[PDB]
Parts: C-alpha cells; structure tokens; sequence
RNA sequence: GAUCCUUAAC
RNA sequence: GGUGAAAUUCUUGGAUUUAUUGAAGACUAACUACUGCGAAAGCAUUUGCCAAGGACGUUUUCAUUAAUCAAGAACGAAAGUUAGGGGAUCGAAGAUGAUCAGAUACCGUCGUAGUCUUAACCAUAAACUAUGCCGACUAGGGAUCGGGUGGUGUUUUUUUAAUGACCCACUCGGCACCUUACGAGAAAUCAAAGUCUUUGGGUUCUGGGGGGAGUAUGGUCGCAAGGCUGAAACUUAAAGGAAUU
C-alpha cells in the first residue's frame, strides 16, 4: 500500500525537527540515495559512497560529482563553457 | 592635402556632447559638452549651447591641426528616446560655418536587437 | 469604493476573523 | 554646469599636442587607395616605446574612400593596424560593416527579410563570421501588394546561403576574401544559385569580422627583402 | 562687430503664443541664394532691410 | 573532514624510472582512468593543470595557486571555483574572481585546473541533529558546542554576567583591540540585516 | 533515418547482436555491416576496428548509447555492437 | 456598450501578442494597440542642406537619412495629436490622409 | 504643476 | 546625471564620449500585417533531433463508431509559495530629493523580493468575441492565408528535354473586413445577436430587484496566500442597460 502521504523517507524522522526541515531533507535525501545512469557502461548501477564519490557496481568506475547527486547543474554548466571556450580556442 | 578626424556627436536629451577624435578614435581632441557654455541647467541641450561647444570645439581641433571630419552622430539610443536632441541640428551646422571641412556623416545611434528592458514601469512615465 | 479594494478590505476582515477563531479554537 | 560644481578636485595645463605627434597609416594591397589617414600619438619615450599603444589600434573607413567609387559608399571596412615601421604603419583587414542608414533604408515592409551566418574558417588559419542579408521583391506584372516568402523558400534560401557562403571561404584565404568581397561576387552568385527558388533581390553581404592576427613575416611574399 | 545687412522677401505669419513676432524669411545681400528663417518682433513689408549681428540661427517655432 | 572528495593520481618521473603520486582536489566530472594533462600545453579539458596565462577569459579553475608553485590555494572547498577574468601579456598577470567575489590580479604562471570541485549542494542539507554536526566536527577539530558568551560569568568572557543576559556593551569590537578583548563582532563595517545582495 | 534502417533491417535482414556473436561473425568474414554505440569501451572499439580492418568490414558508429542502440535495433535490451550480416531490403550496406 | 468593433486594436484570431513599450511614457503596450508612426528624416533637417554640400569634401554626397519605426500609446498619441477623436461615424475611416 | 472643497433634498 | 524646474548621486583615485575588447544575465527589435499556428493560456534568432496537428487531394479503408456532457480529469497569463541555480536590466517593500497645506503619491536617484531557470505548488484575470458546443438554411463584394484544379497567359536555366515565382478564373478550409435589412433587437448594433407569440434541430452550463455577500457556517483542496461549494437574519424602491437634447 501507500504507507506514507508525504514524509516519504523522512519518515524515520518521525514528528521531530520541523516540517520544512524534514522536507528539504527529503528532497537531498532522495537524490542522495538513488540509482544513476552510468555514462561508460550504461546502465543503472551509480551509487553514492560518500559525499562527492560516486562508485559504479558493474563497471567498477568511480566519478566524482555532487554532495548528494552524480552530477550538478554548476557542473554542467561548467562543462558547456569550458567546451565552448575550448572550441573557440581551437578553432 | 586633407587630414581628417572623427567629429563624434553625441546629441542626448540635455546634453551635447560634441568632441573630435582621430580616425582610430584612441585619440580625442576637444571634448567640450552643453554644460560648460551654458549656465543654466536647462539648457545643456539648447541649440544655442550645442552651436557654442560645437564651434569651440572647431577651433581646438583647427588649432591642433586637422582639416577635414567624418560625421558621426548618435542620440541616446539603446533603450533610451533614439531621438536626437537640438544639439544633433545644432553642431553640424555649427562645424560646417566654422569652415572645418566635412564628409561620410552617418548615424550611429545603437539600436538593440531586443533590448532589455525599458525604464519607467508597465503603466510607464504618468508625468 | 473601488470593487478592487473592497475585495481586499473583505480579505482583511477574513484574515482578522480567522486569527481570532484560531485563538478561541 | 559651469557654476554648479561644487568641488572640481577631492584631493585639492601642459598642451597634448606638444608631446603628441602624427603617424601615417596605409591599407593592405587590396584596395586601389594605400593611404587612408593620419593620427596622434604620444612621442615614445624609452621607458614606454609608444609603438606598442599603436600596434593596437583599429580605424572604420568608408569603402568609397577605399575605393574612390560612390557606389561603394554604404560598406565600411575595419583595418587593424597590427606592424609598425617608421611612421608609416600598415593595417590588415579586421571585419567589413554596413551603414546604418543603408541597412534601414534597405529594411522596408510588406515584404520578407531573410539573414543567413556562418562561422567558416578560412585556408590561412582566419575565422571569420560572415552575414548574409537578403530581401524578397514582387515580380513586375504582379498584383498582389506584399510578396512574402513560405517560410520554406526561406529555409532553402537560407541554406543554399549558407553552403554558398561556406564553399566560398573554404578554398581562399583572407586576400582573396577581401578582393572578391569588393567585386560583391558573391552577390550575382547567390542570386543565380536562388532565382529558381524566390526572386530574392537585395541580396547583400552584411559586416563580417575576424578573430586573428599575422605572424613575424620574415622570408618570400610582401613585407621587408626590398 | 560683424553684422549682416539682409533683406526681406517672404513673410510667413505671425508667431508665438500672443502674436509678438512674426516669422520671417530673410534673405543675405552678401551670397545671394542663401536664405534664412527668422523672427521680426515689429511688423514688416516687403524691400525691409534688416541688420543683424549673428547669422547663425534658424528660428522654427515658438511656444 | 574535507568536503570534496580527493583524487589519487599517478605520472611518470621524467628523470627515473618511477612512478609518482599525487594527491589532487577532484573535480566534478574526474573518473577513474582518466588521464589529465599538467602543463601549459595541455587542452583546455576538465581535471588539466594549465596555468592561468593558458587558459582564456571565462575559464572556470579551481585549487588556483596564488604564487606559481605553491601547489594550490584557491578555490578548493566543495563546489567552488575561480572565474579568470582577465589577461594582460606586459608584465604577465591575470585578473580572477574568487569565490568570495573578490578580484585578484595574480601572475599568469599559476597553475590551477580547470572546472568546478566535486562536493557541491553539501550545505543544501540540513543537518537537523546536534548528533550531525557533533560527527562533522568530530573528524575537523575541536570548536563544537559554542556556549554563549552571555550565558557564562564575568570572568570567563567579556559578555559574561549580569542579572539577564546581555551583551551590556556594543558587540563591535575594534580591530586595535587586544586579544581578550576581541569577542563579538571584530571591526564591522555595519550590522543587523542587510536589504541587499552581494553586490560585486 | 539511421535508426529507420536499422529497423528495415531487423524487418527484414539478418544480424546479431552482442561483441561476441560480432567478432565470431567478422573472423568467419560473413557480416558486411558493424553498427557500434557511442559509450562502448574504446579499447574494444579499437579491439573490433582492427577485427573490421582484417575483414575489410564496414565500420559505423551508432550516434548514441547502448540503450539507444538496442532501442532502434528494436530489442529491450541494452545493445553495444549489432553486426548485420545481411539487408536484402535495406540500402543500410551501400549508403554511408 | 462596445465604442469600437475592433476593441480598438487589432487582434482577430490571436489572443496574445507581445507588449512594445512606448516612447513618450516608457508605457507598456500591445504591439496592435500601439499607434506605430515611421519616422523618415534627412539628418541634416533641410535647413542646413546647401550648408553641408558646400562645406563637403565629396561633391554629389548622398545625405543620408535617418530611419526609424516609432511606437505610440493610446494615451500619449492624443496628448501629442499623432491622433485625436473623431465622429463617431467618422471613427470607421480606416485610411490616412 | 500646485485649478483642494462647496449650510440639504424637492 | 536627470527634470516643467531642480535635487539625491558620481567626478587631478577618469564608469559618466571615443578604440579595442571581455563577461554575465535577460531579451528575439526593424521585417510585423484587421497576417499565421494552438483547445485555451499562449507562441517571433539559426540549425538539428523527437513526436504531434489543421486544411487540401483521394474513383483508399471501417461502418454509425456520433453531439453535448453530472461525477471525474489534463492544460491554464501575471502575481504569489518551497528550495536550488541565476541574478545583467527594470523593479511591490524600503531609502531619498523635489512638488505640496500634508504626500508613507504621481516626478527624480537607488534598491531587497520579484523579473530568468530546475523541481514542486498555486488554479485565479476585463482568462473578453464581455457572444457554449454541434448541425442545417437565409444577401451581395472585394481582399488575404493554406491546399487543389484549369488557362495557344509573363520571366530565367540552355529564349532549346524537366520548372520556381507571378497573372486570370474556380473550388475547399480558414483569420477577418463594406453596405443596406431578408430578419433580429431596448438600443448600441448583429450574417449572427437572423430562420423565437407564425413560439419545439440536439445538448451542457448559468440567472430571477439592489444590498448583506462571494460574507457566516459546514465541507473540501492548498505550505500559505487562498481556491471550489455556499446561506440566512436584517435592510432597501430602486439599483441598473441603450440613446436624447
């Protein structure tokens, strides 16, 4: 069934520490603990071990990327202007 | 033999900004504005002001040793009016009496390809 | 009166009866 | 504000001209006219060497006056001066333009504007980002009042532009660019490449601008063995 | 003091909010076919020299 | 104890035969295997060591050094990063934009990598637990709890005492001021709360 | 387009799937097509061009991922390399 | 009652079109609200026409002229008489002058 | 641009 | 620098004019129209990829699969909410100069939230054509968009084998415009608001004098702001629509 209408997983936090708190815990907390798409191997296997280091289980490849996602928005955009910059400079 | 400059008009509201520069522009002779021929704060766009610090102008830029000018006039442009003030009428005519030779007048207001955003509010200026 | 403000003075007074019922609730 | 400024100086002249002098500037060997002006300078001290502060400048001139023909009045072309000998500094081409009046005057409605650019390196290592303006005009024995486009007649247009375009710089470096731009070769080319497809007069290169500078010129071709 | 002496030819209307000047055209005895626009403050006939100490203004309008 | 994660990386020694390791701030995108380039020919790609004269205007680096063979020292917290602003080649210096937004002209031999630094969005998540924060500072140092100054006696801090607790004098100490007396707000400009943005 | 013939094909040719059916296929010197993904390692990328250079085997690479790829192979699966032995009714051999 | 069959704009088949601000006020309006005038001038203002010509280098010049789409509002188009009110059978007229 | 107001309807 | 005029502010530590530039974010001018598409909100730089759509043309297929629709859903300008990113411009609040009898307004100079984006909410606008949808019929005319059809009609390849764009007429489907009144209407006006006392083609929604009042209460949705549902007691003879001088 439905165990949960909000809380989601911050349901182990049970009514402590504050509602929004608990819900932008959530929010961290469900990127943080789900699967990522591998880009080498291509398949769901990306997990966080800690804080920056996400380990892939088939491919055996660690990345570094986010605190609680592989990869953030800055880094993409980081990406897009070095690639921009790099082209130019090239050619 | 004709040595020419860049006459660099600038005709905003309440202001004349006339001042010649080189033909690369890094090089500027005879910046004077409306301001420092007129007084009153009003009139820093007066026709009369802007013929004033046009012909000042003309006579530091022929002291200094030029003889002819390619014309470049501009108003506020961007988001501002783009209409020229009195000075736009004003100074060409003030360079042409002073005898300065002149060619290749253009306008070079900047217009935008959508530009930012207009000043005043969306019910605007209620003056 | 415009119909505009009215509007909001009658949210006001909603706003007003609300806090006062939550009080006595 | 002659007498409104309270303080002309929170922390409380020798003429410029004196300590300034004239340079002479000169064209590449594309246009008919060499000599395009003078301009001051200050005198270059040991300590400062003012040639650097020239080997830095870029003058607008009118292509009429670099060509000595009216009908290229409403072009303009940038020349970088980028070497420096004994007072007769020599430019490069840096990027045409348009005049705004031309390009306003060329503007008129009930009829349909097309723009094409591309972003083509040339054979001498030269990047250059050309626009291409372009108009549509009723046929004669038209009647109807606007003669738009189908918005795929302006997209095969822009395309056919483009690829004309970028054949174009591929195969000549920046010499030939500029001295098949001056003919506007390009613009009876393009019109017979696009008649098939839309009438499509006022078919004119707009400004196009550069990204490089030349190297130490040393050995065979046009700069010093005289 | 330079002045220019120049004659009337065309009289344009009266000008300004109370009708105190009229707006006149005047003409240079000195290079003829150079032509002018300006205010007369009295009233004015045909063949009416006037003196003037600067040439250099055009007077449109007034109000 | 440190935000962004680490990268154990390895080279050759030019001069022996040897392998050398090197310890380097992870920049988010770097992977193992991948190889990174050091020096002022390598390209302008993610997790390189060009020096700031190398890389053009706009470039995002990060663990920038602020004297050319320091081996880093800007930019090195999770997520952050230096934005080059500029170049002058005549007395070889580089203008960059720091995460702090403050503008350093330093010399275009520094070295820096290029892109942002793995960790990012770290202090999104509140740590909702004194448990929390007692593990984070338990691996930094030891500065966690702070007890309040108002709440202790006159002898243990200069806002020690009273019958209420208060601060009794202004909090803005001046920067003169001597050690013991430098408790509260050291030498601020201004305080309470700001109507405003960072305004760079 | 691409992914338009790969699908003929799969309607109406005969390929396979996976690096070891391919580089079976490429030592018999059967297939005439390899189609490989965008994200497959590159040393079995090098691995299947020098096995394709052996065989005089046309090489194309597929612009996307092995799921990409098996989707417009039509599979549900992740495909990395689809050697096509043969089209019969698709132009897929003689174009690019 | 409705003053104008138009809504005194034209939008037939549309329902939204993007705002132009106005020159006068900086006013923010319908691009089919606005009262859009062409300004078309010679930069000289014909006054100083033979002035220039004698005064330049180049004889037989062009005079450039300066060209500009110039955007009105409602409110500011009757103040400045771009504009004014007509009769009310005289409102249908569609054509200028 | 200050030109704000008008012992109460019939 | 701005203004009716000024002033706040920035200036022998050169933003405030030029030359080269570089960066950021937003925006997509002129072309731009009684023109196009979308169910509406809405949508205007190039190209690519992805899926969709109207109209047309069909001597193609199925054969009533249809119309409107309580319940129930999808999408829904702006402002607004939560949290990231962004944060150039303009700018609720606020600061401040002026005007003023006062000005916590208009005007001037800054300026946080916002404007932008991602994820999630919100579900309101004069969300208007103040005109529900479907179907049939009833005047004419020109123009315009998309499709199609016909013409020893116009022009360049190569005036020679294919054609694009034009011109003329016809037709379908559109966004729309002029005139009377066939009619309608209280009139303004309306080719629909006509074919309604000569009253019936199908169907959904809403209203029953003005207030109180979109209030109270009970539900229900929302984080909140609030949204949807929604009275009565009491009070009042008018309030209103369109035209006349």
């Amino acid at each position: 069934a439905k165990r949960t209408k909000k809380v989601g997983i911050t349901g182990k936090y049970g009514v402590r520490y504050g509602s929004s708190l608990r819900r932008q815990v959530k929010k961290l907390e469900i990127q943080q603990h789900a699967r990522y798409d591998c880009s080498f191997c291509g398949k769901k296997t990306v997990k966080r071990g800690a804080a920056g280091i996400w380990t892939c289980s088939c491919c055996k490849k660690t990345v570094a990327g986010g605190a609680y996602t592989v990869s953030t928005a800055a880094a993409a955009t980081v990406r897009s202007t070095i690639r921009r910059l790099r082209e130019m400079v090239e050619a | 033999s004709q040595v020419f400059g860049v006459a660099r008009i600038y005709a905003s509201f309440n202001d004349t900004f006339v001042h010649v520069t080189d033909l690369s522009g890094k090089e500027t002779i005879a910046r004077v504005t409306g301001g420092m021929k007129v007084k009153a704060d009003r009139d820093e766009s007066s026709p009369y002001a802007a013929m004033l610090a046009a012909q000042d102008v003309a006579a530091k830029c022929k002291e200094v040793g030029i003889t002819a000018v390619h014309v470049k006039i501009r108003a506020t442009g961007g988001t501002r009016t783009k209409t020229p003030g009195p000075g736009g009428q004003a100074a060409l005519r003030a360079l042409a009496r002073s005898g300065l030779r002149i060619g290749r007048i253009e306008d070079v207001t900047p217009v935008p390809s959508d530009s930012t955003r207009k000043k005043g509010g969306r019910r605007g200026r209620r003056l | 009166m415009r119909a505009k403000w009215r509007k909001k003075r009658t949210r006001r007074l909603k706003r007003k009866r609300r806090k006062v019922r939550a009080r006595s609730k | 504000a002659v007498g409104k400024n309270k303080r002309l100086s929170k922390g409380k002249v020798v003429d410029p001209f004196t300590r300034k002098e004239w340079f002479d500037i000169k064209a590449p060997s594309t246009f008919e006219n060499r000599n395009v002006g003078k301009t001051l300078v200050n005198k270059s001290t040991g300590l400062k060497s003012a040639s650097d502060a020239l080997k830095g400048r870029v003058v607008e001139v009118c292509l009429a006056d670099l060509q000595g023909s009216e009908d290229h009045s409403f072009r303009k072309i940038k020349l970088r001066v980028d070497e420096v000998q004994g007072k007769n500094l020599l430019t490069n081409f840096h990027g045409m333009d348009f005049t705004t009046d031309k390009l306003r005057s060329m503007v008129r409605k009930w009829q349909t504007l097309i723009e094409a650019n591309v972003t083509v390196k040339t054979s001498d290592d030269y990047v250059l980002r050309i626009f291409a303006i372009a108009f549509t005009r009723k046929q004669a024995n038209q009647v109807k009042r606007h003669s738009y486009a189908q918005s795929s007649h302006i997209r095969a247009i822009r395309k056919v532009i483009s690829e004309i375009l970028t054949k174009e710089v591929q195969g000549s470096t920046l010499a030939q660019l500029t001295s098949k731009l001056i003919p506007e070769v390009i613009n009876k080319e393009i019109e017979n490449a696009t008649k098939d497809i839309f009438p499509l007069q006022n078919i004119h290169v707009r400004k196009v601008k550069l990204l490089k500078q030349p190297k130490f010129d040393v050995g065979a071709l046009m700069a010093l063995h005289g | 003091t330079p002045v220019t002496l120049a004659k009337v030819i065309k009289v344009l209307g009266r000008t300004g909010s109370r009708g105190g000047v009229t707006q006149v055209r005047v003409e240079f005895l000195e290079d003829t076919s150079r032509t002018i626009v300006r205010n007369v403050k009295g009233p004015v006939r045909e063949n009416d020299i006037l003196v003037l100490m600067e040439s250099e203004r055009e007077a449109r309008r007034l109000r | 104890g440190r935000g962004a994660p680490l990268a154990k990386v390895v080279f050759r020694d030019p001069y022996k035969y040897r392998l050398r390791e090197e310890i380097f701030i992870a920049n988010e995108g770097v992977h193992t295997g991948q190889f990174i380039y050091a020096g002022k020919k390598a390209s302008l790609n993610v997790g390189n060591v060009l020096p700031l004269g190398s890389v053009p205007e706009g470039t995002i680096v990060s663990n920038v050094e602020e004297k050319p063979g320091d081996r880093g020292a800007l930019a090195r917290a999770s997520g952050n990063y230096v934005i080059i602003i500029g170049h002058n080649p005549d007395e070889n210096k580089t203008r960059v934009r720091l995460p702090s937004g403050a503008k350093k002209v330093i010399s275009s031999d520094a070295r820096g990598v290029i892109g942002v630094i793995a960790g990012g969005g770290r202090v999104d998540k509140p740590l909702l637990k004194a448990g929390r924060a007692f593990h984070k500072y338990r691996l930094k140092r030891n500065s966690w709890p702070k007890t309040r100054g108002v709440a202790m006696n006159p002898v243990d801090h200069p806002h020690g005492g009273g019958n209420h607790q208060h601060i009794g004098k202004a909090s803005t100490i001046s920067r003169g001021a001597v050690s013991g007396q430098k408790a509260g707000l050291i030498a601020a400009r201004r305080t309470g709360l700001l109507r405003g943005s960072q305004k760079t | 387009s691409i992914n338009q013939k790969l699908a003929l094909v799969i309607k109406s040719g005969k390929y396979t799937l996976g690096y070891k059916s391919t580089v079976k296929s490429l030592r018999q010197g059967k297939s005439k097509l390899i189609i490989i993904a965008a994200n497959t390692p590159v040393l079995r990328k090098s691995e299947l061009e020098y096995y394709a250079m052996l065989s005089k085997t046309k090489v194309y690479y597929f612009q996307g991922g092995n799921n990409e790829l098996g989707t417009a192979v039509g599979k549900l699966f992740r495909v990395g390399v689809v050697s096509i032995l043969e089209a019969g009714d698709s132009d897929i051999l003689t174009t690019l | 009652p409705k003053k104008r069959a138009s809504n005194g704009r034209n939008k037939k088949g549309r329902g939204h079109v993007k705002p132009v601000r106005c020159v006068n006020c900086s006013k923010s309006i319908p691009k089919d609200k606005a009262i859009k005038r062409m300004a078309i001038r010679n930069i000289v203002e014909a006054a100083a026409v033979r002035d220039l010509s004698e005064a330049s280098v180049y004889p037989e010049y062009a005079l450039p002229k300066t060209y500009n789409k110039l955007h009105y509002c409602v409110s500011c188009a009757i103040h400045a008489r771009i504009v004014r009110v007509r009769s009310r059978e005289d409102r249908k007229n569609r054509a200028p002058p």
